[PDB]
């Protein structure tokens, strides 16, 4: 890498990242074609700005298309790039796409624990509790250990919705991981058991 | 399925990639899996606009949705690559067609000749035409036009005569594209006797209207305000077979005009093509890059494009002024800087702006001029002989 | 193997869950490779030898041993 | 054909334990100028579960309850012995090391106790790296006023305890334990540098213990250990277990994590050593300039949650840099390269401002350590401590330079 190439990449990546943060996926596409005209090869961080720009404007199809451009260019997506797509999929309730992206990160040899934690919280936040339980249990049964904050989140939200079957499954997996249930978790299960008519 | 495929074919025909992308997104947003033919129309549109990255994404997405490419899909790529001279990517399709069980038809051979020609591989272009006849087949009219362009490009006056006269030996009435290539090879060798001999043939042309008008306008008879409407009338009629035929017509026409000394007329002909959508990648003018893309143009068309681009540069600052002569996988190699287009553009730039445009150390097919050197810069004379 | 069983039970809090875990692991062996068990190699013996080897010690697979002085086929050692 | 083709410790070191049911598997005790260590005598292949490396019987240990009341396991102090009154007069929170030191000195006086034999393999007063043995000149080489004041209070507390409990009127069975202050200071130094605190179940009683465990106090510390300690309640044996699935090469040192999550100043206060690759060391920044936490972690392939950072140049210092550098994060907002370069430049200036506080540099300290010929163990420990901090600050400057360029 010469000094002239480094100088151009700085001003090209300055313009590109100032439009990704501006939530302008169209502008981020123009700069990439400016890089191609100059002969500069867009790296993983240039397509990251394209994914983020689409992701910030709630655009799941364009962000997935941007990922295909990155893969089609032979570049390796950053771990943060996949997390932006995983978090976007959860916000739209697309658990199937969120799980497909997690499989890609495992294929890319990344660490999917943090991205799996993000996917479950997005589904819970966006009132997709049924989808969140499916994703959470698959990760928990797969061997991943969730955060204590997320364990308390999943148990409590299921019991507020009257879903004792999922809340009991999670609490069993929580102890199998090595986190013992406390009075808080039992009080969540009892909130549903007390209404079943069988004392 | 019938309405989606019908519209996308029109977008691919006319090279409206933006509309094609929205139809694809509309289908996906309605949980509709587009057919293998629908994607081929989208792939066609991107190749019309020289958007190879977006074309190969659609080709990749065909296998993702199970809409495996048909024989027509491998032709949309070949013609898209042929215009850009991407014979490296053309051989990938050819090496894939033999493995996919698809025999080489005539259309595959035409793209191979066109790709090698635009890529500067003259020896390999005629070899394909040599190997084509061994495999029997039946060369069509475009195949004769495909091989005539090879001989016309490498200044073969006697070979071009034999090829051209044999075209009318079967009473075929060769199209205006072949006539413009005759004028180039005669104009390159300064054979002014043969130029006037062919022009009189195009001046009468009681059967074909396009030859008459185009032949008349080359000599300068139709360069009036009211007399340029007839020339535009022919251009609008030809602007109905899509961008695929248009790019071939304007490449030959600009090549003929430049070698005949009608360099100012070539400037206005190129200005007529751009407003009709021909050469959509030709110019970019933003704060970052001022670029001219000539990898899909003929030598005469490239000189006209550079001449206008240089003159417009002196009128006005971007971070870089670039000339895109090679646009493909050949860039990341030393062969791109040895391409005939790259050498011709650099040689043209050397004796017009002195040593202001130098090669790039990171790309073989680029000719750059830094912002600092743009300060130390009509520049090109555009006159009719 | 008697000493190995006592060795494994020193690392176990409850001997009844140890028995269940061994049986659960033995069931997995038979589903994975049905034809290799029931004769000279017993699945429960394979589990115990594997768990001793997991501690870093060395034992023959499934504790299977044979008489090298058998005078050919058809002859059974008589007790 | 076969015809055509660190010193080992005293053999009696392992034998005295071996005749008392100490077992070591695939490891050997080796001795060097810096002290004892445990090394894999062969290639320890990975298994599905943790492999047993060493087994130490309970009866060879000196343990005391962490929490009041003070009970000893095994109970070696006779009823009515005056040493219990000395142990019972200690501060329950702070004086755990004094209680272990009294037990340690008492154990040396017992004819049948194992530590009468094992005590001869403990580092002497001029060989132990504990800062309790450091002179005022050794503390002058720390270049850390907070640590120096902490050590001075430790030395003051230890000395005053001896003067109070080992005066002229005490019985002879007490006098002969610590005839001089230096003898008791050495015992407290052994107690601090070698105590292992674990939750154990003995019979039906579960309790926290401060334990002096022979042959396990020879394991050196690592923040990425290949071994861990495991109490086996059923037969009262401490197990040293190598990590499950981890292959250990012949000659590789066997290590445990003495103090998870602790900085070098804590390692110096307790064990009298520091590491340049401590992943918990911190550096005081102003916070005016911040870098992108997500970018920094991904550039160096640091994954996991902040409290469990790991690397898939990068070592514990870069992980420590991620935790101590001023960082910003906005979910998935990308960082502007030109604004990040200003932060990296300003962070490097502040890193050099702190290196300029030290009269010498890291390589000058390293060559000083090589030039030593009559230096106390604590003097070299003090120099290694300040040198490690300089190496950590220098590592941050290099990491920021790499991060600034890999952001293009
Ligand atoms: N990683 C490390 N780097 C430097 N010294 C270490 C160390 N881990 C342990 N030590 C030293 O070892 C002592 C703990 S007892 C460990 C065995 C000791 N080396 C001996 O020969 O007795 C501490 O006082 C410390 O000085």
């Amino acid at each position: 890498v010469s000094a002239l190439e480094r100088s151009l990449r700085l001003t090209f990546m300055d313009e590109l990242m100032e439009r990704a943060r501006n939530r302008d996926p169209s502008g981020v596409s123009e700069v990439i074609y400016d890089m191609i005209a100059a002969g500069l090869s867009p790296g993983p961080r240039s397509f990251h700005g394209l994914v983020v720009a689409h992701a910030l404007n709630g655009d799941e199809q364009g962000a997935m298309h941007s990922l295909r451009k990155e893969l089609g260019a032979g570049q390796r997506p950053l771990p943060e790039t996949m997390i932006a797509l995983v978090r976007l999929s959860g916000s739209k309730g697309n658990a199937q796409r969120g799980l497909e992206l997690l499989a890609a990160m495992e294929k890319l040899n990344y660490d999917i624990r943090q991205a799996w934690l993000i996917l479950v919280e997005e589904l819970v936040r966006t009132n997709h509790l049924e989808e969140a339980n499916k994703v959470f249990l698959k990760g928990a049964r797969g061997g991943m250990r969730a955060t204590d904050q997320l364990y308390d989140l999943m148990i409590e939200e299921d019991c507020k919705a009257g879903d004792h079957s999922n809340a009991l499954d999670i609490s069993y997996e929580m102890e199998a991981a090595g986190r013992f249930a406390t009075t808080f978790h039992f009080n969540c299960l009892l909130s549903v058991q007390a209404t079943c008519g069988i004392p | 399925m019938e309405t989606y495929e019908g519209i996308i074919f029109a977008c691919g025909k006319g090279g409206l990639h933006e509309d094609a992308r929205k139809i694809l997104q509309y289908m996906t947003a309605k949980d509709v899996v587009p057919s293998s033919k629908a994607y081929t129309g989208v792939i066609e549109a991107f190749g019309q606009a020289a958007l190879y990255e977006e074309a190969l994404v659609a080709f990749n997405t065909m296998h993702e949705v199970g809409s495996n490419p048909s024989i027509e899909t491998f032709h949309s790529l070949l013609y898209s690559f042929a215009r850009g001279g991407l014979f490296k990517e053309s051989e990938v399709i050819l090496s894939r067609l033999v493995n996919s069980g698809i025999p080489r038809n005539r259309d595959t051979f035409n793209a191979t000749i066109e790709a090698y020609k635009q890529g500067g591989k003259f020896e390999e272009a005629v070899k394909t035409y040599v190997d084509m006849e061994k495999s029997r087949c039946d060369p069509d009219e475009r195949t004769l036009e495909a091989v005539l362009s090879v001989y016309s490009c490498a200044r073969l006056v006697d070979e071009c005569r034999e090829q051209f006269e044999e075209m009318k030996a079967s009473d075929i009435l060769p199209s205006i594209m072949c006539y413009c290539m005759m004028l180039s090879v005669y104009g390159k060798t300064e054979s002014w006797d043969d130029v006037n001999e062919l022009l009189e043939e195009m001046l009468s042309n009681r059967v074909s209207n396009i030859h008459q008008v185009i032949g008349q306008m080359i000599k300068g008879n139709y360069d009036d305000d009211s007399n340029w409407q007839i020339v535009e009338y022919v251009l609008d009629k030809l602007n109905s077979e899509g961008c695929g035929l248009g790019i071939r017509f304007y490449n030959a026409l600009l090549d003929a005009l430049w070698w005949l000394g009608q360099k100012e007329r070539a400037a206005r002909v190129l200005n007529e093509a751009t407003k009709r959508g021909i050469f959509p990648e030709l110019f970019r003018k933003n704060k970052l890059v001022w670029s001219v893309d000539v990898h899909r143009m003929s030598e005469g068309g490239m000189y006209t494009a550079l001449s206008v681009w240089l003159n417009d540069l002196s009128d006005i600052l971007p971070q870089l002024a670039v000339v895109v002569s090679v646009r493909g996988q050949l860039e990341k190699s030393s062969a791109a800087r040895e391409s005939p287009i790259t050498r011709a553009a650099f040689s043209f730039l050397q004796d017009h702006v002195s040593s202001s445009f130098s090669f790039t150390g990171w790309n073989g097919g680029r000719i750059m001029c830094q912002r600092s050197q743009l300060k130390q810069l009509n520049i090109v004379a555009l006159t009719n002989s | 193997m008697t000493m190995d069983i006592e060795r494994l039970l020193l690392s176990e809090d409850n001997r009844f869950e140890f028995v269940n875990s061994v049986a659960a692991e033995a069931t997995e062996y038979v589903e994975k490779n049905r034809d290799e068990y029931g004769g000279t190699k017993k699945a429960i013996f394979h589990v115990l030898s594997n768990r001793v080897n997991d501690l870093g010690f060395d034992r023959p697979e499934a504790y299977a041993e044979s008489d090298p002085y058998k005078p050919g086929p058809g002859y059974l050692k008589e007790y | 054909f076969p015809l055509f083709q660190l010193e080992s410790a005293d053999p009696d070191f392992y034998k005295i334990g071996y005749v008392r049911r100490v077992r070591a598997y695939g490891v050997e005790f080796k001795e060097g100028p810096d002290g004892f260590g445990i090394y894999a005598s062969k290639d320890i292949e990975p298994r599905r579960r943790a492999r047993v490396i060493m087994e130490i019987p309970h009866e060879l240990m000196i343990t005391i309850r962490q929490k009041h009341p003070w009970m000893f396991f095994p109970d070696i102090v006779p009823i009515g012995h005056p040493i219990f009154d000395i142990i019972n007069s200690t501060d329950p929170e702070r004086d755990w090391d004094l209680r272990l030191a009294c037990l340690l000195l008492f154990s040396f006086d017992r004819e049948d106790h194992f530590w009468r034999l094992y005590g001869d393999f403990l580092p002497a007063a001029d060989e132990c790296s504990s800062l309790l043995l450091a002179t005022e000149e050794d503390l002058a080489e720390l270049q850390d006023p907070q640590l120096v004041s902490t050590i001075r209070q430790q030395q003051k507390r230890v000395l005053e305890f001896w003067e109070k409990n080992w005066h002229s009127g005490v019985p002879l069975k007490i006098k002969r334990l610590a005839e001089d202050a230096e003898r008791f200071i050495w015992a407290v130094s052994i107690a601090q540098t070698r105590c292992i605190s674990m939750k154990t179940r003995i019979g039906a009683l579960v309790q926290d213990l401060n334990m002096m465990i022979p042959y396990a106090d020879m394991l050196n510390h690592s923040f990425e250990p290949n071994c861990f300690l495991h109490w086996r309640p059923k037969d009262r044996i401490l197990e040293v277990m190598s990590n499950a699935g981890q292959a250990i090469k012949k000659g590789e040192e066997m290590t445990i994590n003495y103090m998870p999550g602790q900085k070098n100043n804590m390692l110096m206060e307790r064990y009298g050593f520091s590491t340049p690759v401590n992943p918990w060391d911190a550096i005081p920044f102003s916070g005016d300039s911040r870098i992108h936490l997500n970018s920094f972690l991904s550039v160096f392939n640091i994954f996991g949650l902040p409290e469990e950072y790991y690397h898939d140049f990068v070592d514990g210092a870069v992980i420590a840099a991620a935790r101590t550098l001023p960082t910003w994060s906005d979910i998935d907002l990308p960082p502007i390269p030109s604004a990040e370069r200003k932060a990296v430049k300003e962070l490097q200036d502040e890193c050099r401002k702190m290196l300029a506080e030290y009269p010498t540099t890291s390589e000058q300290d390293q060559k000083l350590l090589d030039s030593l010929s009559e230096a106390r163990t604590t003097f070299a420990t003090a120099v290694k401590y300040r040198m490690h901090r300089k190496m950590f600050i220098g590592k941050i400057i290099k990491a920021l330079d790499i991060y600034q360029e890999r952001l293009l």
